[PDB]
């Protein structure tokens, strides 16, 4: 009933401790990028599948 | 994280934060409108039908999914009005995610997780992946790219069936193997899931109808995960999956669910994945590391970027948390790499983000939906950044009222499943 809290407390703790090298954001200075030139995409980028709910429901 | 904007639809484009971009990856599509609403953070507010050409139809598939709860209509993201709500609600629900200790460390964390820049052809020279950007058009008409990580976008035909997918390399396995990539999420705040609480395995009469809505928070902290394990490369081969027997429905007789989901559902279901392989994937990860080490040791030259060399290379030994030491060589700290990676993997969790939103939400995923129902989260009187659905001071408060779709009625519209699944 109450235990829900002394769980979150202690995962706090560790976040805690991880804030001190993962607290900030990074690449926060003011630098460009060279503009990606738009070529003929016949079979450009391809796709790295995704997670699909629980997945594979077989028959 | 907190979105520091005010944006409306109808807002014009300005070419920094409100503009009309293209994903270079995705072939030639058309240029849609997207708000950027936090550093390496966009969202369109549109149905995808770029990322895959193979998905342009928003129709039910002539060979219906077989999955527990589908839904389809191809009018749904289709106004100016609809597309102002849902760019609302996804904001509302960063600030969900970003009102706890949880979620704030979640969303930095993917924040700092930049893509790797490593898609040159000379191992010495550091050079930024096309995948991982976008390129923004601006007011005069002219463009300028831009690195990002993360997109948020409306779904494809399915309604429901939100995803965590990204462009991948012609060699590389950039979410495994260290390197990271830009997420696309395909997820909507206007849609949910209803289920029943696991049976009591006493007198329960299986004819219920999935009662309790999942909270929206919840669904879409899930997908962040997954964006975080994927951004840092460490995404588990969607080879490795546990078969499941399950007895549920008609013609069926067995699960099938990856490694990567038993992981990012945390709780009792990642426990399915044996110790002896939980080390292997540490261990495999850690390797990862210590090769993109190596070559931002052996790294000379950048091509493609106003930044310096040193600073590009900075980016990534605090990305990693990567040690310099006083000859400026970078190495993996087996310490840090453990707490990194046991963050990224063990307290980045659906369960953990169960706790500390205190909702009720399916213990393991052997506890099929049942439902799909329509809601409005925007409304203050509906649903609430620090609550969600169990609004304070209210009846809504206590036992997951708030969740009941038969108690908070007013919330939620029943809509038709077009599964073709039969529950025994
Ligand atoms: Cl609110
Ligand atoms: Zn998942």
């Amino acid at each position: 009933m109450d235990e829900n809290l002394e769980q979150v407390s202690g995962i706090i703790g560790n976040l805690r401790h991880m804030a001190l090298d993962m607290g900030n954001e990074i690449d926060t200075q003011n630098r460009q990028i060279d503009r990606i030139m738009e070529k003929a995409d016949s079979n450009k980028t391809r796709i790295d599948e995704a997670n699909q709910r629980a997945t594979k429901m077989l028959g | 994280p907190f979105v520091n904007k005010q944006f409306n639809y109808k807002d014009p484009v300005n070419g920094v934060d409100i503009a009309y971009i293209k994903i270079p990856n995705a072939g030639q599509m058309q240029p849609v409108k997207a708000f950027k609403i936090h550093n390496k953070i966009w969202v369109i507010p549109e149905r995808d039908t770029f990322t895959n050409p193979e998905e342009g139809d928003l129709n039910p598939p002539p060979e219906a999914k077989q999955v527990p709860v589908s839904y389809y209509d191809s009018t749904y993201l289709s106004t100016d009005n609809e597309k102002d709500n849902y760019l609302k609600g996804v904001t509302k629900l960063f600030e969900r995610i970003y009102s706890t200790d949880l979620g704030r460390m979640l969303l930095t964390s993917i924040v700092r997780g930049i893509p790797f820049w490593g898609g040159s052809t000379i191992d010495t020279e550091l050079k930024v992946i096309d995948t991982n950007c976008i390129n923004v058009i601006q007011p005069d008409g002219s463009y300028r790219s831009e690195e990002l990580n993360l997109v948020i976008i409306g779904p494809s035909a399915d309604i429901i069936q939100f995803e965590c997918k990204s462009f991948g390399h012609e060699v590389l396995n950039l979410t495994r193997n260290g390197y990271g990539s830009t997420q696309y999420i395909r997820f909507s705040p206007d849609f949910t899931f209803g289920f029943e609480e696991s049976l009591e395995v006493d007198t329960n009469p299986l004819l219920g109808a999935g009662k309790f809505a999942t909270d929206p928070a919840v669904t879409l902290a899930h997908q962040l995960i997954h964006a975080g394990h994927r951004l840092y490369g460490i995404a588990i081969n969607p080879n490795r999956v546990f078969k499941v027997n399950t007895n549920a429905y008609y013609e069926m007789s067995g699960l099938e669910v990856s490694f990567e989901e038993l992981r990012t559902f945390g709780g009792h279901d990642a426990k399915f994945i044996d110790s002896l392989q939980e080390n292997e994937f540490r261990l495999y990860y850690y390797n990862k590391f210590k090769d993109i080490a190596s070559t931002l040791n052996k790294a000379k030259s950048i091509v493609g970027t106003t930044a310096s060399l040193q600073y590009m290379k900075n980016v990534f030994k605090e990305k990693y948390l990567l040690s310099e030491d006083t000859s400026g060589k970078f190495s993996v700290d087996k310490l840090k790499f453990d707490k990194l990676y046991k963050m990224l993997t063990e307290i980045y969790t659906e369960d953990n983000f169960v706790k500390f939103f205190k909702v009720l939400n399916r213990k393991t995923f052997l506890n099929f939906d049942k439902a799909v129902f329509k809601i409005n989260i925007v409304p203050k009187v509906n649903y609430t950044i620090y609550d969600g659905f169990n609004l304070r001071n209210t009846n809504l408060a206590a036992n997951f009222n708030g969740q009941n779709t038969e108690i908070n009625n007013m919330n939620f519209t029943k809509l038709k499943n077009f599964t073709p699944l039969v529950p025994r």
